């Protein structure tokens, strides 16, 4: 009975979402009605959690949708599963926020706000003993970035005690199609240094590579991209969603992945032998990140397998892959490699490894966000779109600062000796 | 409803509105009457096309348009043509006498009696819509009315509307095509005046189209016609995106935003591509990295200018067709390698991208062949200037002898103006420099 509440904004966040409920809906074998029909009784022990029990033995995701532009809530509920939803979790505008983020986080978002905070007070208070929130959405553009991140300082006043949770989709380092993307995301950064305790940093070129260089798709779309995220996601929250030798919940997982309050931003991973997982699993191509774990070192590492394997052969591999690259590994916090294991595999696979390391390599993405922010700043470049808004520059400078000092942050446990 | 009232000012913006609105109904595939068989939502709907049109309750798909100008020939043409019953009586305004090339005449003298008309019959439009997301205005840079009358719709805009979008599409004079001796006058003026209350320009050079249609076309003696079926195109290109459903589009906010570094630069540098005739379209294909690189070849561009020597702060590049997104980025990820296309330090990420799959149409009788994957490129480029300094150079050599000067007099304006607007011009010169130079 630790219920997460759900939350999807911009285009982003609401295809992305869309496509983590077909993923865990078919994990737990729920149909896009909403009923179940799966095989084992495991399925549904822990369902609660993502879903709330209506009238009917109908299961109803407890997932809030949230948009300006109401072009992608339509092809959200046209969907394979778009049916599943609650209708009125549907919270969107008709203006949209035009990739600018003051729209989203002070005007045309400020407005729809509340009735986003509405429905949250509805699911959240239909909740035995809520335990936190998760947040889809990209950090680039307007509403997912400027509105997103303005619904978690919103959520933070009337739930201070609650776990917040975020699955940011990162500007990358060559592929771009938003011009401003450099002011959205050190803005957007800035809000979540602060009122997450847990980011998960996606990179778009990243899963491009993988779904064209390694999984041989000519043509990757949005849709392929998205599937690579959505398993992660599922991956992720395996420990969350069904029982095992781990009795863990969201804060137990902050508690011990982040050693310092500020640096808590992830880099995923996935794959795909039980030594070859453990391979490919600790690889960059594996990285769902634009960062390269060998520029830093790693805090705290997690680790999740799924389906039937070893458990002796896993532990083993771990522990050689730990011992065998220990340079990469924090000394000063002992034991800081912990596994876990899921019986139930994901849907046409057998075996199945999921990634979530904190390395201080991740500072490298700060630092070109930052870089790409001074360069536009320093010219005063598209600010005036910011500025009409209501902000002033005096904000931006700010976010500046912020981002600088997280990198500084991060370059200062990367040499920390024992 | 993310709604756009197209205002199409003089006889340049009224013909060129005739080429547009013909290309929107056959994309959208409505009949001269207006009727859409396709369009079960009978009455209204919340539909993409519906941004451009109205319904009426007789299934009658009305354009949200303007049609404003100082002599009725131009227009009388649209209510006695093939598009007759389209527009309603009241969207197609005119007066007796013409501005007579005189901008002064256009926004003081003839203007002023029939500008809080034009107002109202926008107003009308406007309570239609639920959410109006902009103003659309066509219009020439060298007639009296689409210089004098424009400013003044212009300026009366912002008044009753704010800071609501405001979007143009202006022809800038050449004498290649039909052009007059105080053009230059007129151009600097209005530019002056709508400087401070547009947020977005599209010049078209009619040198430029000029020159596209009689060498990608092999049309040796152009018409009006001819060039504003190719202007359409662009203009298709760029409202593709808020006519359609898709995914990958970008909408006027989103288009904005990331084209106008800064208030004053807004004045993107637009290209097309493929512009080709149906006997070299016979057994040939264009692909995406093709047409990418075609809109990069200063002989496409819109405006005559020469990007190579000047430097990019932002590009948009609407793809529409049998477009599929890696080829989209592939032939992008080639622009940022070659060294012949430099952006300014200032702009690490410069491009904005989208794709509407509807594909490109042809008009039955337009000289374009039809094609499957075209592009439409904006980029603001400080080449743009050039054609500022050419229309300034102009403006100085008849100033310096106060040439036609009377004629503007005459109708109440001072010399003042004059050079005031040149001055505004001289600013804005040295801004597109300053804007340029690389950062500290
Ligand atoms: C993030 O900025 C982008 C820039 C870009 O071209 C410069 C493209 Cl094509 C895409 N993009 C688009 C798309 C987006 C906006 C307009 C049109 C198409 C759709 C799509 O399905 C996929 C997979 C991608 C994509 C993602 C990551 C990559 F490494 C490579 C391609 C994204
Ligand atoms: N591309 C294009 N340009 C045009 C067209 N008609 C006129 N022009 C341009 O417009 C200029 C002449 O001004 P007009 O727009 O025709 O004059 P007006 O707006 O009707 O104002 P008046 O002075 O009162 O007649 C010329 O320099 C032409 O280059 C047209 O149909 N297509
Ligand atoms: C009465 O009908 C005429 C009216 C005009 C013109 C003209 O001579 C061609 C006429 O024929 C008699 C004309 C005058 C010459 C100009 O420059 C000297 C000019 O730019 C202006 C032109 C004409 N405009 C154009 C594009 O030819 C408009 C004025
Ligand atoms: N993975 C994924 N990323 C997306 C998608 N759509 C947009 N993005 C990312 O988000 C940025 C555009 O922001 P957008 O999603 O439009 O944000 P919004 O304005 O809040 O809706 C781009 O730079 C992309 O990297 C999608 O469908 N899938
Ligand atoms: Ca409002
Ligand atoms: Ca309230
Ligand atoms: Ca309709
Ligand atoms: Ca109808
Ligand atoms: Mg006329
Ligand atoms: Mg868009």
């Amino acid at each position: 009975m630790r219920e997460i509440v759900h939350i999807q904004a911009g285009q982003c966040g609401n295809q992305i979402g869309a496509k983590f409920w077909e993923v865990i809906s078919d994990e737990h074998g729920i149909d896009p009605t909403g009923s179940y029909h799966g095989d084992s009784d495991l399925q549904l022990e822990r369902i609660n959690v993502y879903y709330n029990e209506a009238t009917g033995n109908k299961y109803v995701p407890r997932a809030i949708l949230v948009d300006l532009e109401p072009g992608t809530m339509d092809s959200v509920r046209s969907g394979p599963f778009g049916q599943i939803f609650r209708p009125d979790n549907f919270v969107f505008g008709q203006s949209g926020a035009g990739n600018n983020w003051a729209k989203g986080h002070y005007t045309e978002g400020a407005e729809l706000v509340d009735s986003v905070l509405d429905v949250v007070r509805k699911e959240s208070e239909s909740c035995d003993c809520l335990q936190g929130f998760q947040l889809t959405h990209s950090l680039g553009g307007g509403t997912g970035s400027g509105m997103g991140t303005l619904l978690i300082s919103k959520i933070r006043e009337e739930y201070p005690d609650r776990i917040m949770n975020t699955f940011s989709v990162m500007p990358s380092p060559k592929v771009s199609d938003t011009v401003v993307e450099p002011y959205n995301a050190t803005l957007s950064v800035h809000q979540l240094v602060e009122n997450t305790d847990e980011t998960y940093c996606i990179d778009n070129e990243a899963l491009y590579d993988i779904c064209f260089r390694t999984l041989k798709l000519t043509t990757p779309t949005y849709g392929d991209l998205n599937h690579l995220v959505s398993a992660t996601m599922s991956g992720v929250t395996t420990c969350l969603r069904f029982p095992g030798q781990l009795n863990a919940d969201l804060r137990k997982l902050a508690v011990n992945m982040v050693p310092f309050p500020r640096l808590h931003f992830f880099m995923p991973g996935f794959a795909p032998t039980v030594p070859e997982l453990t391979q490919q699993m600790f690889d960059s191509k594996n990285m769902m990140a634009a960062c390269d774990p060998r520029h830093g070192r790693y805090l705290t590492v997690a680790a999740i397998f799924r389906g039937r394997m070893s458990m002796k052969e896993v532990d083993e591999q771990m522990l050689n892959v730990q011992n065998k690259n220990s340079s990469y590994f924090v000394e000063w916090i002992p034991n800081n490699v912990k596994t876990a294991v899921c019986d139930i595999p994901p849907r046409g696979l057998k075996m199945s490894a999921t990634f979530i390391g904190n390395s201080t390599a991740i500072q490298e993405l700060f630092k070109r966000i930052s870089e790409q922010f001074t360069a536009m700043f320093r010219r005063k470049a598209f600010l005036h779109w910011y500025t009409g808004e209501g902000m002033d520059e005096m904000e931006f400078t700010e976010a500046e600062s912020n981002m600088n000092d997280l990198v500084s942050e991060y370059q200062q446990y990367q040499d920390a000796t024992a | 409803m993310r709604e756009c009232i197209s205002i199409h000012v003089g006889q340049a913006g009224v013909q060129i509105g005739n080429a547009c609105w013909e290309l929107y109904c056959l994309e959208h595939g409505i009949q001269p009457d207006g009727q859409m068989p396709s369009d079960k939502t009978i009455g209204g709907g919340d539909d993409s096309f519906n941004t451009f049109f109205s319904e009426t309750g007789a299934g009658k798909h009305v354009p949200r348009a303007v049609f404003v100008d100082l002599e009725p020939t131009v227009i009388d043409e649209v209510r006695t043509g093939t598009y007759r019953q389209l527009f309603h009586p009241e969207q197609l305004i005119t007066g007796k006498e013409d501005a007579a090339n005189n901008y002064a005449r256009g926004h003081y003298t003839i203007g002023k009696e029939i500008i809080d008309l034009v107002l109202d019959r926008i107003r009308k439009l406007a309570d239609q819509c639920t959410g109006l997301q902009g103003f659309l205005v066509f219009h020439s840079f060298g007639g009296g009315t689409g210089s004098g009358f424009t400013s003044l719709l212009m300026e009366r805009l912002s008044v009753d509307y704010g800071k609501k979008s405001k979007l143009e599409f202006s022809i800038y004079p050449a004498p290649q095509v039909s052009t007059a001796v105080v053009e230059p006058y007129n151009s600097i003026l209005t530019t002056h005046t709508t400087l401070e209350h547009s947020d977005c320009a599209f010049m078209v050079d009619n040198e430029a189209i000029y020159d596209i249609c009689r060498r990608n076309l092999d049309i040796e003696r152009p018409t009006y016609t001819n060039l504003n079926r190719l202007i359409s195109q662009i203009v298709s290109s760029i409202t593709a995106s808020l006519r359609f459903d898709g995914a990958l589009n970008v909408d006027l906010t989103e288009f904005q935003t990331n084209l106008v570094p800064y208030p004053r630069i807004h004045f993107p540098l637009a290209t097309y591509a493929p512009v080709i005739s149906a006997e070299k379209a016979y057994h040939e294909q264009l692909s995406v990295a093709e047409i990418t690189n075609a809109c990069f070849e200063p002989a496409n561009q819109m405006v005559k200018c020469d990007p190579r020597h000047g430097k990019y702060m932002a590009c948009c590049l609407l793809y529409r067709g049998d477009v599929v997104p890696k080829d989209v980025n592939a032939a992008i990820a080639t622009i940022k390698t070659k060294r012949s296309i430099q952006f300014v330090d200032w702009c690490p990420t410069g491009f904005k991208v989208g794709i509407n799959y509807q594909p490109p149409t042809v008009v039955p009788g337009g000289d374009l062949a039809k094609v499957q994957r075209a592009v439409c490129m904006l980029s603001n480029t400080t080449a743009i200037a050039e054609a500022w300094a050419r229309l300034d150079h102009k403006f100085d050599l008849m100033y310096a002898k106060r040439a036609f000067v009377h004629w503007y007099v005459g109708e109440g304006m001072e010399e003042g103006e004059f050079s005031e607007a040149r001055e505004d011009m001289a600013a804005l010169e040295k801004d597109y420099e300053e804007v340029g130079v690389d950062s500290v």
